[PDB]
DNA sequence: TGTCGCTAAGTTCACGCAGTATCCTGT
């Protein structure tokens, strides 16, 4: 406590519930922010290659934890200045990230399990003192059996927990929950139920310690989700947190039948146009091409696609070669640069190009009028009221979750389970559910 | 050289007022307390967020101003309807608005439009034909009422322009009835000559101070000039920061054996300081302990209460700026002063000249003049004056150096309650 | 019994016979929560099988009106939502939630077809009906130690089983997922018609099964071994050797060549499984198998189920859903349970202590004295 | 401080107009 600190942070763990109220420094912000990006992005890397119990998964966590100096080991010294920084550090980065991870479902989802994985590390490195601190520090009140009642029930209590012996169970202390918290332990009958009250050890306590922190993170995020308009007017943090999670730190014939059941609308709409035409301007062409390229369109599928649809608009076949055939192979990365370009993201086509007279490309939910989309979706065969839902959530401004709904009406499916971010994602989970 | 030489040193050029000594004594900052004019809007005291102007906001804050002006005006006047300005007029109407020049140029009587406020017109213009007006004076963004018929609902004619209304003056409280007269000196920088970064004129006008002991200096900028050479060319080794540091710490410590209240103003010109108006006061100096209370960093434009007067003040050349663009029917600094003091802001010129940055909503909370002032500082590259405007004692000090030439600086005395003759005597002299 | 005679007999029931007061007491849970009984969902199923959902009731004068005017021959109970359902067309959609529902069991004979040996389908005798006194001692003594509810009010179903309301608050504040975690806990005998082996204890018994089997022993001999005589002949025992595995299968059948008594048989299974210890358990696998409860856990898991309401008469055996006191559970004869035609001719052979005339009387005392206990819970807290 | 006029071909540059070629964008 050297200058300016206080009790604001006494434990190392903590659940997250009070916003930072300090002014910082855009260089701190964005020092935090990168920081617990690429610590967030080394637990799941870890967490997909080894097992979370697992001795690897512990050691190469703590180096990572170690290396961008984030709080992970307890210290019963006190509070020491640097400690506090650190603490200072993880809860600040942690809101940031946020604001960082709050626009999609699924960047929600992604947020969440990394936060999980690392909430559950940190615990399973408290001591019981510490770990009794924190349960104290939160309001969770969580005991504790006395020991007389422990030997009423010694028996009970050894025939209860799964492989605890004699000894290792007298060195053991329970806690008494009512039954209604330990559903998943009840359910399976692994803990003894008396009174209305389950006898929990010390393993599974974890796990609803997490149960709680989810639900709380999930309340947030909506919350956050909810907060974005008054966040998006300050440029500094726009680049920052709007790209966050991308920072650096087939056969032709189906065509057709994808046009019919797995193109989204966009695509839908210029392989339509597309066959109606045999020509498509340079946006539908860079739009398309980017797309087919996405479903798995090899070069010289693409090439003899393309070379086959335009030369029915009455142009030479060798005018094909001539002119088209470059742009298809710098699409592909072949020429040029030789980059490997990805496909456009639905919110790049929003924010791509804006189509004017003679044009089909973007967003239809975006560059649709509403009295055309639902004309449109009338045409499908949509049903009246999910038309009615997605021109609400189309005059919402939330496009993505109307095309969402589009997936779900169609798919005959209640939740797309999913947060739609990439036109391939769709055509890929069309394919997943369809095949 | 040429400043170092002069030969008219302390030479009175102008003189106003009951005559004096050929010697000025004051005393000291003793019994003397400066604060700034306590009114209803807060002062502008720190840094406001700039650099965000939504084309609304202006248009709001204009509108509002016209719209404020004119219900003061109508109560004074018991007008009973104010018509739209766009509307044609076969009979004589009332019409409020703003005056503005029809092109980009400077204006004139043949290129004069009307525009109207948002509650009365919906913001609309009308050319104003001033044939049928015998008497008249107007500048761009000046409020007027006028009395006047529009029968082709294309070109509104005049027939009368009515007065402006000034601000009562301050009725001062008794608290300071027994306090003995106060003498002030104010100068306006430039403070060093134009081929020296050596503040020459700025130490002659420190010894006077400690000399003559005033009770107040009021010392208005620029401080360090953007337009002098050496400062544009970027021939300086230092810093601007260090420069102006210098020469606060010049003033302050070499102010300390005449214990006079200093009263800082910045300017559009100071190269160190962001270029907006109304200018936040100076923050990048801390005065020693003992000289926190005798150093006032205010803001420009700055209303000064002093024993109960009121003094005025601002580094902005409004005489200058106005003159370019105000047309008369038929002495020309004192109608921009009547206008400057009947329209009740430190700047009611719009659009503002080319060398000010305005931020309008600062402009409206900082520039409306909360009471006609009894003393009213407009320094101005213009001649240097002692004038009286409707009681009001206007002075121009000039400017403490002209060129390679040393300027002039004024000295006045001000008592609350004396006689309206607040002002007992005021000079302008040289350096 | 005559059924064409069900018409005639459930007006005057329904009149003079039918306890309303204890009723209301009962769904109205002492008025603590406004709109309580107002929001509780009903069901009458009458004449010809047409049902009728989302009746509620103003109070007690509304619910004698209506029903006495219906007639109904089915009462069914259901949850208490967040608005009245007389008005759910009124409520906008996904406004209408089940809210609160006592925690109920259904134990139905007809789950216990393929081990039971004296009767079928529903048909039932002295000789099975020991299996619900199990389930009963079973159940209500888990629900009594390892959830701690207070309240417990078990009916006689009126044909093939038993049903249990669950009635502390907190058990009528559960959700869905508390729901289906109390069945499955108290749930042992997993699977259909098409597995054998329907019980697979661990090592370890958890306290709970230990309890159960303790329970279980005291009635399996009088039960298994000389009423239901599970090893009488080949055709039945060979599905208990189908229950062990088959490396003692063959030393089973020779003794049980040997064998004169299913007690003896018994004996010597339990005998040769001891010698044979993993198994150690096997015996407790094949009585539960035989004796413990079959749970339906859509009949308890969800809150918008409507159940057999108490006091209701059966549609084919015309007895009453009468309740069934704890203690007494041992002379308990659903054969002795009042049919509607004895309580009509018992009344008109003779206002609001016409039914202590009848065999109806102590039926109506155990559940004044469970609505009394209610009553000192709700006040006492 | 005055430094004669106009006319005309010619060089070097800055741009229209059209034609040819290569190189792009994203996550
Ligand atoms: N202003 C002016 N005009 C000139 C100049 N040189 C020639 N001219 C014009 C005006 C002359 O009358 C005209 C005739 O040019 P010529 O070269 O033939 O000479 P000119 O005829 O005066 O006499 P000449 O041919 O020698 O007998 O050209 C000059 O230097 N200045
Ligand atoms: S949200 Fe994406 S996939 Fe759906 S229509 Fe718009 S651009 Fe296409
Ligand atoms: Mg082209
Ligand atoms: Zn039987």
């Amino acid at each position: 406590t050297g200058d300016r600190k206080g009790d604001l942070y006494p434990s190392s763990l903590q659940f997250y519930q009070h916003p930072p109220t300090e002014n910082i420094s855009l260089i701190e912000f964005e020092t935090f922010a990168i920081e617990r990006l690429k610590l967030l992005k080394a637990v799941e890397n870890l967490g997909v290659s080894y097992v979370k119990n697992s001795e690897e998964y512990s050691k190469k966590l703590e180096l990572e934890l170690r290396k961008l100096k984030f709080p992970y080991r307890p210290l019963h010294e006190e509070i020491s200045d640097d400690v506090y920084d650190l603490r200072r550090k993880d809860h600040i980065s942690h809101f940031i990230l946020r604001l960082a991870y709050c626009q999609s479902e699924d960047l929600r989802r992604w947020f969440i399990q990394q936060e999980m994985d690392l909430f559950k590390f940190r615990f399973g490195l408290l001591t019981k003192e510490s770990v009794q601190e924190f349960l104290k520090l939160n309001d969770l009140q969580y005991v504790a059996i006395s020991e007389d009642e422990k030997n009423m029930h010694k028996e009970d209590l050894m025939n209860s927990s799964f492989g605890l012996s004699l000894t290792k169970m007298e060195d053991t202390e329970f806690y008494k929950v009512p039954f209604q918290a330990a559903l998943d332990l009840v359910r399976p009958r692994k803990v003894f139920l008396w009174r209305g009250f389950a006898f929990i050890p010390h393993k599974d306590i974890v796990s609803i310690v997490l149960n709680d922190f989810r639900a709380k993170l999930s309340k947030a995020l909506a919350l956050s989700a909810r907060s974005l308009p008054v966040v998006q007017s300050d440029e500094r943090l726009q680049p920052l947190l709007n790209h966050l999670s991308h920072s650096y730190i087939i056969s032709l014939e189906q065509i057709d039948g994808f046009a019919a059941k797995s193109f989204p609308l966009c695509m839908r709409q210029l392989h339509k146009s597309l066959r109606e035409n045999h020509h498509l301007r340079h946006g539908g062409r860079m739009q398309y091409g980017l797309f087919l390229k996405g479903i798995g369109l090899t070069l010289e599928q693409a090439l003899q696609f393309w070379r086959l649809e335009f030369t029915k608009g009455k142009v030479d076949s060798e005018k094909f070669d001539k002119v088209y055939a470059y742009s298809i192979r710098h699409n592909y990365g072949k020429e040029g640069k030789r980059t490997d370009y990805t496909p456009y993201s639905c919110m790049k086509v929003i924010l791509s190009n804006p189509p004017s007279q003679g044009d089909y490309h973007g967003c239809p939910f975006r560059h649709s009028d509403p009295e055309l989309l639902k004309q449109k979706l009338q045409s499908f065969k949509v049903p009246s009221s999910g038309i009615n839902q997605i021109l609400e959530l189309v005059k919402g401004m939330h496009y993505q979750l109307a095309c969402q709904k589009y997936f779900e009406l169609t798919h005959s499916v209640d939740d797309c389970g999913f947060s739609l971010n990439h036109p391939n994602q769709y055509f890929a989970e069309s394919q997943k559910l369809l095949t | 050289q040429k400043y170092g030489s002069r030969t008219n040193r302390g030479e009175v050029v102008t003189t106003y007022g009951e005559l004096q000594g050929t010697t000025w004594n004051g005393g000291s900052g003793s019994n003397t307390n400066v604060e700034l004019f306590t009114s209803l809007d807060e002062p502008l005291t720190k840094m406001y967020k700039f650099m965000f102007q939504k084309l609304m906001d202006i248009r709001e804050v204009v509108s509002i101003k016209i719209e404020e002006l004119g219900a003061s005006l109508k109560d004074h006047f018991q007008i009973d309807e104010f018509t739209s300005v766009s509307l044609p007029a076969q009979e004589t109407v009332t019409v409020l608005g703003q005056i503005g020049c029809d092109s980009n140029g400077k204006l004139n009587s043949k290129s004069v439009i009307l525009e109207g406020d948002r509650e009365h017109s919906a913001g609309m213009q009308v050319p104003v034909d001033l044939s049928e007006l015998k008497d008249y004076s107007l500048f761009p963004g000046q409020v007027v009422i006028m009395e006047g018929t529009n029968s082709t609902g294309r070109r509104f004619v005049p027939t009368k322009l009515y007065e402006g209304v000034p601000l009562p003056f301050h009725q001062p409280s008794k608290e300071f009835e027994e306090c003995p007269q106060q003498m002030v000196i104010t100068a306006c920088g430039p403070f060093t000559t134009s081929d020296t970064i050596t503040y020459d004129a700025l130490k002659d006008l420190i010894d006077i101070v400690n000399r003559d002991r005033p009770d107040i200096c009021i010392l208005l900028g620029p401080f360090l000039d953007a337009k002098h050479e050496q400062i544009e060319n970027l021939q300086l080794t230092v810093t601007f920061e260090d420069v102006f540091k210098r020469c606060l710490k010049m003033i302050i410590e070499g102010t300390r054996p005449s214990g006079c209240h200093l009263v800082i103003v910045p300017s559009l010109r100071d190269v160190h300081h962001d270029p907006v108006y109304p200018q936040p006061p100076f923050s990048c100096f801390e005065p020693a302990k003992e000289d926190k209370e005798r150093v006032h960093f205010v803001a420009d434009p700055c209303t000064l209460s002093v024993n109960g007067v009121v003094i005025g003040m601002t580094s902005t050349d409004l005489l200058f700026h106005m003159g370019a663009e105000e047309i008369s029917s038929s002495d020309r600094f004192s109608r921009i002063l009547r206008h400057i003091l009947t329209q009740r802001s430190y700047y009611p010129l719009y659009p503002p000249n080319e060398e000010i940055n305005i931020d309008y909503e600062a402009l409206y909370s900082y520039t409306p003049m909360p009471v006609t002032p009894d003393v009213f500082i407009v320094p101005s590259e213009l001649r240097y004056f002692i004038k009286d405007v409707t009681g009001c004692i206007c002075i121009n000090p000039g400017r403490l150096t002209k060129g390679l030439v040393g300027g002039t600086y004024a000295r006045f005395l001000v008592k609350s309650g004396a006689m309206r003759s607040t002002c007992i005597s005021a000079q302008v002299v040289r350096v | 019994y005559d059924p064409a005679s069900l018409p005639d007999v459930l007006p005057l029931y329904y009149r003079r016979l039918f306890p309303f007061y204890q009723y209301f007491r009962w769904l109205n849970y002492g008025g603590v929560v406004k709109n309580y009984f107002q929001h509780r969902e009903f069901s009458f199923t009458l004449k010809d099988d047409v049902y009728v959902r989302y009746q509620s009731f103003n109070n007690q004068s509304e619910l004698e009106k209506e029903m006495q005017k219906m007639c109904p021959y089915k009462i069914d109970i259901g949850a208490v939502y967040s608005h009245r359902p007389s008005l759910h067309n009124t409520v906008k959609s996904g406004t209408f939630q089940a809210q609160e529902k006592e925690l109920v069991f259904d134990i139905d004979m007809t789950d216990y077809d393929d081990v039971r040996r004296c009767c079928s389908s529903a048909d039932i005798c002295p000789k099975c009906w020991t299996l619900m006194t199990i389930a009963v001692r079973i159940l209500d003594r888990a629900l009594a130690e390892d959830f701690g509810f207070k309240h417990r009010l078990w009916v006689y179903s009126g044909r093939r089983g038993v049903h249990c309301w669950v009635c502390d608050d907190s058990a009528r504040k559960l959700s869905q997922a508390e729901r289906s975690a109390v069945a499955e806990y108290l749930s042992v005998v997993k699977g259909g018609e098409e597995t054998i082996k329907k019980v697979q204890l661990p090592e370890t018994i958890h306290p709970f099964i230990g309890k159960s089997l303790k329970m279980v022993e005291r009635y399996f001999e009088k039960y298994a071994l000389v009423d239901q005589d599970i090893l009488e002949n080949k055709q039945c025992w060979d599905k208990v050797i189908a229950l062990v595995p088959e490396v003692a299968r063959e030393s089973l059948l020779r003794e049980f060549s040997k064998a004169r008594s299913s007690v003896e048989r018994w004996d010597k299974l339990s005998s040769c499984l001891e010698a044979t210890r993993r198994y150690s358990n096997i015996p407790k696998e094949i009585m539960l198998q035989f004796c413990y409860p079959r749970l339906d856990v859509n009949v308890s898991k969800g809150l918008n189920h409507l159940l057999k309401s108490p006091f209701s008469v059966h549609p084919k055996t015309g007895r009453i859903s009468v309740p069934i006191d704890c203690k007494k559970l041992d002379q308990f004869d659903p054969f002795s349970v009042p049919t509607i035609s004895l309580i009509c001719s018992e009344l008109d052979n003779v206002r609001t202590r016409d039914y202590k005339r009848t065999s109806l009387a102590p039926y109506i005392k155990v559940f004044e004295q469970f609505l009394d206990k209610l009553d000192q819970s709700r006040k006492g807290e």
